[PDB]
């Protein structure tokens, strides 16, 4: 499960 | 290209586009060099996988933590993978390949995640007619700053995602241009010897400011 991501 | 964008963000930056009497960015459009490839979506687990992304065709790459990368192709099949020096290779997902085998289902996780889970980016815009049978672009290199995560392309591309207010910036080299997306996600697409002649906005200007400064470091971090 990503630490960080581009916009949700 | 890499080097031919700087000389190109010198010159707009030397004229001072926003320090103007009039400024008329809207005469610099330029519709018809809106690009072919830009990132959609990403997913950072550098930490531990890598860097996955999905390209504006659906097409999803991701780059390892060693500098390998695996592509995999809009039929949902074909599988490009490029090595550890720029070496390309061919196979498919059904002829399973068990010597890469991790790293599909590494992949997989990623664009599982990315169709799931994101949010596509420049999603309403028509984007540009390309050769049908040409390869895609990968990805070379990245970083991540305060304010902005930086993707450089194998096409010469540099887009620059901004964290705070959503804005993108698409750096195309080859016929120098460059296409804007503002937070009220509305397109356009300029010219940046007529951005020279007739100036943009603050906003437009600090960004292309700021994105010289990534190029700078994109040249750094070899």
């Amino acid at each position: 499960d990503p630490p960080l991501h581009s916009t949700a | 290209h890499l080097s031919d964008m700087l000389q190109q963000l010198h010159s707009v930056n030397a004229s001072k586009p926003s320090e103007r009497g009039l400024v008329r960015q809207e005469e610099a459009e330029d519709p018809a060099c809106i690009p072919i490839f830009w990132v959609s979506k990403w997913v950072d687990y550098s930490d531990k996988y890598g860097l996955g992304y999905q390209l504006c065709d659906n097409s999803v790459g991701v780059l390892f933590n060693d500098s390998t990368r695996l592509i995999l192709y809009n039929d949902g099949d074909s599988l490009q993978y490029i090595e550890r020096d720029g070496t390309e290779s061919y196979l498919t997902v059904s002829s399973h390949p068990n010597s890469l085998m991790k790293k599909i289902t590494l992949l997989k996780y990623f664009r599982n995640y990315m169709s799931e889970h994101l949010l596509k980016a420049g999603a309403n815009i028509t984007p540009r007619e390309g050769d049908e049978l040409a390869r895609l672009p990968y990805l070379r290199t990245w970083f991540r700053t305060r304010s902005a995560i930086i993707l450089h392309l194998s096409n010469g591309s540099v887009q620059i995602n901004f964290f705070q207010d959503h804005t993108k910036l698409i750096l195309c080299p080859l016929m120098a241009a460059v296409t804007y997306i503002d937070e009220k996600r509305d397109f356009r697409t300029y010219r940046l010897s007529l951005l020279e002649e007739y100036g943009c906005c603050k906003e437009l200007a600090s960004r292309l400011r700021y994105a010289r400064t990534m190029v700078d470091k994109l040249l750094s971090s070899r």
